[PDB]
C-alpha cells in the first residue's frame, strides 16, 4: 500500500540519514533508540534481605560510614519502618521479618543520627530495584538508578513498581487541573516524637512547586510539635525533607495489586512505566 | 594655571588600519590536505546540525 | 653613554614607572581597560624579549 | 658548504646542521543547518506532482 | 519522539487577527495537557481579577510550556516542551531584552501590561494573552520587586497619615536596566496566593533570624570603624541600635558550625523557593537574527 | 551523536604539558573551542584577584567538558548534554572520596589556586580545571572556609576576641564517613561580605516581614507557633527608620539572599551512579 510505500521512512532510524553523496551523514539503523539506563549494582548481606518480596521495589541504600567494608546493605520503607519501631502497619511489618538486630546495629548509630536529625543526608535512594540474584551470602542487587525501568536481560520485560499504599499518601485526592501529561513520584522523610517515618507522594504538579502544597498538608503534622517539646543542643527544626524520585505515564494510572506474604495480605500501588530519576534532598 | 613641581611624559597608542603587501617565494610551504568527514554536532528534533 | 637615564622616577625597580604598569603590582586592577605604558613596563614582555 | 680558507687561520671542516622541523596541525570545522521535515520529505517518495 | 502537538480552534479566525498571529510566531503559551480555552493565560488572569501575578504563575510554572510556531485558521500547530530537547525561541516581545548576558532564560506573566502580551480572538468565547519571557536576573528582581511591593503598599495603605503613596512607586517603580528603565503593571491588593508566598517567605525569616552567627556581627563593626566601603553605603558610617544590642555575648566557634548548618539547608530550602517557574539553559544565543537554542533545565 | 569539542593549540608543545594533561586526563573542564577562552584561566588570572562569586557565576554560566586526550596539536575533550550519560575519573590534586554518592558538586578550587592548575609555559592560557568533589564534603568546605575567613578578617581586625589554635582544632579538619581531612590557608574576603551584609540586614528584614504578615490570618495555628520561635529581643526598632533607606536595605537584603542562594547551591550538580574503586572511575550524567 501507500502506507508500506510511507513505512520507509518511519520504519526506525531516530533522526534520519543522508542516503547518499560526497560523504554518508547519519547512521541509526538497527537501534530504535530508547537510551538505556545506567545500573547501579549493589552487594547486600543475604541477612539484610528478603527474597519474598516483588522486584519493582524503591531501594534505599544508607552509606557505610565504615571504610573496612567493600559491602553495603539497603534499606525499604517497610524495614525502615520496623527499624524505626524497633529503634524506640506494624503488624504488616513483622510479617516480613524476624530479627532487627543486625539491620539496627548494621548502621552504628540510628538513635544518634534521629538525635541530630540528620537522617536525611545519609539516605541516598538508588529508585526501584529490578536485578536480583538469590544467595546465602552476600547477596548482589541491581537497581535502575536514572532513567526508564528495564530488565538486564536481552528479554528487557518492563517491571512494575510496587510501592506499598498504605505508606503512599496521594496528593491531589487529599486537595480535591494544571497538567495532567507529567506524573511525578515523591518519596519524603517525616520525623515524630513517636518514630519517624518514610511516606510517598504522586504528583502531577511540576517539581519545584510541589513543596509549597506539601507543607499547606504537611501542617497539622508540625501544629502538634513544638507544644510538648522545644529544641536545644540546637538541631530538630527541620522537620522531614522530600526529594524526587523520577517521573512516570500518567496516561496509564497507577493499578493496584496484590503483593501477599504467606501471613497475610497486603495491598500495593503498582506504578508501570516509572522513569526513575534520583534529585537531592530538599527540606521543609 | 600654575606649574606644578613635576613634568609628564604622556604616551598613547594609535591604531592605524594599514593595508599590508603579503609575499611568498614558491613552494615555500609544504601542505597535507585532509579529506573532509561530516558529523552530527546536536540531534534537534526541529532540526540535526551538521 | 654620558648619563644613566634622563628620568629617576621612571627607570629603576622601584620606581614611580614602574609601580603604576607592572604586571607585579597590579594585582588589585580591574583587567578589562587597556594601558598604554603597559606594553613597556611589564616584566614578562620584556624578559620574554 | 664551506671555503677551504687561504691562510691556515681555522680547520674548515663539513658543519651539517641536522634540524628538525614540526606539523603545524589545523582542524577548520562550520555547521550547516537542515530542518528536520526536509529530512522528512527528502526520504519520502513521490507520487502526486 | 513527538513534539507536534496540533490544536484545533471551534470557528472561523477572522482575517484581522490572522496578521498579528503571524506577527506573533515563535512566542511561548501555557498549555493545558484539544480545547480552545486556557490554551494561554486568559482564564486565571482576567480583567475581572486583580493581577496577583501568583495563581498565574502557579498556573505557568504548573503546567509544561508550549512554542506557537505556525497559526492558520480554525487550525493552529503547537510544540509542547519536554526536557532533552533544544527549542528555538524568539524573543519577540515588546518590553525588548536583548540576551548580551546570554544567561539562563526565565518565563514570567504579563508584568509589562495587559496590552502588550494580549490578543483578541472574536472566533470564539476565548481571549489569549502571552507569558513573559525575559533573562533570569531582570525576572529575579522583578519578582523580588513584585513581591516587595505587594507586602509593603499594603502596610503604606495601612498606614493612616499616608501622605506618600506614590514614594514607592517612583523609588521601587521601574525596573533594572542599563539600556532603559521599563515600567511595570502593578496590584493593589495581593491576592490570597500572593499571601501564602509571602508567608512561606516570612516562616522561612522567623526561623533564620533565631540564628545568627556572632562573629559576623563582629566584623560588620569593624569594617564600620574601618574605612565605609561603597557596598557599605546603606548604612552611611551608622551602627544600628540592634546589632549593638546582640552582641552583648562574646566570639564562640563551638555554636557558629551548626548555625551555618541550619543557615546552609535553609537557604539551599530558599533557593528551591526561589528556583519557581520553569527554567532554559542557553547554548548560543545568535544576535543578528533574534533566535536562541534553548533545553528545559 | 559526537559531542567531541577539539581545542586547537596554537604553539607546539613539549613533554611536561603531556605529563601534566595525562596527569590530568580525567578531571573536567569549562568551556566557551578556541585555546585562550578554555578553563578558569580568564578568572584565575593574576592580573586581578581571582574573585569567588564571579567565577561561580562565569563556572554555570558556560557548559562544562571532560578532557579525553591529549595531542602534541590537539586537546581533544567531550563536553557534557543532561541527555545521556558519561565518564568521570578523580585525578585531582586531593584524592577525597567517591562513596557512592549520590550527589556530585563541582566547586572552583578553593583549596589552592595552583593545586589544579597545569601551569603551561609555551601558552600563557594557564589552564586551571575545577575541582570535583562530592556534596557533603562541598557543603563542609565551603563552610569551614566562610567561617575561617571571617575569623581571619576579624583576629586581623581586633586580636582580642578571636584566636586560631582552638579553630585549627575545630574547623581546619573536614570529616567524612571513616574519612578525616585536612585543608587550611582574597575572594573569600568577597564572600563573607556579602555574607556579613546579608545577616547584618536580616534582622531588619525578618522583623519587618513579620510585622507585616503577623495578623493577616485571624486565628491560624501554624501563624502562633510560628510566631512565638523568634528571639525576643530581635522585635523592637522599625518605626524610628523611614520608608525609603528601609525598603533600599529591603531590596539589597532580597538580591543579596538570592545570589547567595543559588550560591550555596552547589553549583553544576553532577550525579554519580556506580563507582568502581578498583579502578577509580565513576559513571556520571548531568541532572
Amino acid at each position: 500500500l501507500s502506507a508500506a510505500a510511507v513505512w520507509r521512512a518511519g520504519l526506525l532510524a531516530p533522526g534520519e540519514v543522508a542516503v547518499a553523496g560526497g560523504g554518508s551523514g547519519g547512521g541509526s539503523f538497527s537501534w530504535s533508540g530508547w537510551r538505556p539506563p545506567v545500573f547501579g549494582d549493589f552487594l547486600i548481606h543475604a541477612s539484610s534481605f528478603n527474597n519474598a518480596e516483588a522486584t519493582g521495589t524503591p531501594l534505599f541504600q544508607f552509606k557505610q560510614s565504615d571504610p573496612f567494608s567493600g559491602v553495603d546493605a539497603v534499606f525499604t520503607p517497610l524495614s525502615l519502618f520496623i527499624l524505626m519501631n524497633h529503634g524506640r502497619l506494624t503488624r504488616m511489618a513483622n510479617l516480613l521479618y524476624d530479627s532487627p538486630a543486625t539491620l539496627a546495629d548494621l548502621v552504628p548509630d540510628f538513635g544518634r543520627l534521629v538525635a541530630d536529625r540528620r537522617f536525611h543526608n545519609f539516605i541516598t535512594p538508588v529508585g526501584p530495584l529490578v536485578e536480583n540474584i538469590k544467595s546465602t551470602y552476600l547477596n548482589k542487587i541491581t537497581t535502575v538508578v536514572h532513567g526508564p525501568v528495564v530488565s538486564k536481560a536481552i528479554p528487557r520485560s518492563t517491571v512494575k513498581v510496587t510501592v506499598p499504599q498504605e505508606a503512599f499518601v496521594d496528593l491531589d485526592a487529599w486537595l480535591s487541573q494544571p497538567c495532567p501529561a507529567d506524573a511525578r513520584l515523591y518519596v519524603a522523610l517525616t520525623y515524630e516524637e513517636a518514630g519517624p517515618r518514610f511516606t510517598f507522594f504522586q504528583s502531577s504538579r511540576g517539581h519545584c512547586q510541589i513543596m509549597n502544597i506539601l507543607r499547606i498538608y504537611y501542617s497539622p503534622s508540625i501544629m502538634h510539635r513544638y507544644a510538648v517539646v522545644q529544641p536545644l543542643h540546637i538541631e530538630e527544626l527541620t522537620f522531614g525533607a522530600v526529594a524526587c524520585l523520577g517521573t512516570f505515564s500518567a496516561t496509564d494510572g497507577w493499578r493496584r495489586s496484590a503483593f501477599n506474604y504467606r501471613g497475610s495480605s497486603l495491598p500495593v500501588v503498582e506504578i508501570d512505566s516509572f522513569y526513575s530519576n534520583v534529585s537531592d534532598w530538599e527540606v521543609i | 594655571k600654575i606649574h606644578p613641581g613635576v613634568a609628564m611624559t604622556v604616551v598613547r597608542t594609535d591604531e592605524i588600519l594599514s593595508e599590508n603587501i603579503l609575499f611568498s617565494s614558491r613552494a615555500s610551504t609544504s601542505m597535507f590536505i585532509g579529506t573532509p568527514n561530516v558529523s552530527r554536532r546536536e540531534a534537534r528534533v526541529d532540526a540535526v546540525t551538521f | 653613554e654620558y648619563r644613566s637615564t634622563v628620568n629617576p622616577w621612571a627607570s629603576q625597580l622601584g620606581s614611580l614607572g614602574d609601580i603604576m604598569y607592572n604586571s607585579s603590582y597590579r594585582q588589585t586592577a580591574v583587567p578589562g581597560l587597556y594601558s598604554p605604558c603597559r606594553a613597556f613596563f611589564n616584566k614578562e614582555e620584556l624578559l620574554r624579549n | 658548504p664551506t671555503i677551504a680558507h687561504g691562510d691556515g687561520r681555522r680547520p674548515s671542516k663539513q658543519r651539517t646542521f641536522i634540524v628538525v622541523k614540526n606539523c603545524h596541525k589545523h582542524h577548520i570545522s562550520t555547521e550547516m543547518e537542515l530542518s528536520m521535515l526536509d529530512l522528512e520529505i527528502l526520504h519520502s517518495i513521490p507520487e502526486t506532482p | 519522539m513527538d513534539l507536534k502537538v496540533v490544536v484545533s480552534l471551534s470557528s472561523r479566525l477572522y482575517t484581522d487577527e490572522i496578521a498579528k498571529m503571524q506577527q506573533r510566531i515563535g512566542c511561548i503559551l501555557p498549555l493545558a495537557s484539544q480545547n480552545v480555552q486556557g490554551l494561554g493565560l486568559g482564564q486565571v488572569y482576567s480583567l475581572e481579577t486583580v493581577p496577583d501575578y501568583v495563581s498565574m504563575y502557579n498556573y505557568l510554572s504548573d503546567c509544561t510550556l508550549a512554542v506557537l510556531d505556525e497559526v492558520s485558521v480554525d487550525s493552529l500547530i503547537l510544540t509542547k516542551i519536554v526536557p532533552g530537547q533544544t527549542y528555538a525561541i524568539k524573543n519577540k516581545y515588546q518590553p525588548f531584552f536583548q540576551w548580551h548576558g546570554t544567561g539562563s532564560l526565565s518565563v514570567m506573566p504579563p508584568v509589562f501590561g495587559r496590552e502588550h502580551a494580549t490578543v483578541k480572538l472574536e472566533s470564539n468565547d476565548v481571549d489569549i494573552v502571552f507569558p513573559m519571557v525575559l533573562p533570569t536576573p531582570i525576572a529575579e528582581e522583578v519578582l523580588q520587586k513584585i513581591l516587595l511591593f505587594n507586602v509593603y503598599s499594603r502596610v503604606v495603605m495601612q498606614a493612616p497619615g499616608n501622605a506618600d503613596m506614590l514614594d514607592v512607586h517612583m523609588h521601587l517603580g521601574s525596573v533594572s536596566y542599563l539600556g532603559h528603565h521599563y515600567e511595570l503593571a502593578l496590584p493593589e491588593v495581593p491576592g490570597p496566593l500572593g499571601l501564602a508566598l509571602l508567608d512561606n517567605l516570612s516562616l522561612y525569616f522567623c526561623i533564620m533570624v533565631t540564628l545568627l552567627p556572632r562573629a559576623s556581627m563582629r566584623l560588620v563593626r569593624g569594617l564600620i570603624r574601618h574605612e565605609h566601603h561603597d557596598l557599605l553605603n546603606l548604612f552611611q558610617e551608622m551602627v544600628p541600635d540592634e546589632i549593638a544590642r546582640i552582641d552583648l555575648d562574646d566570639l564562640s566557634v563551638a555554636d557558629d558550625l551548626s548555625r551555618m548548618r541550619v543557615m546552609m539547608t535553609y537557604l539551599q530550602s530558599l533557593a528551591s523557593l526561589f528556583n519557581l517557574g520553569p527554567r532554559l539553559a542557553t547554548a548560543a544565543y545568535s544576535q543578528e537574527t533574534l533566535t536562541a537554542t534553548c533545553w528545559l533545565r
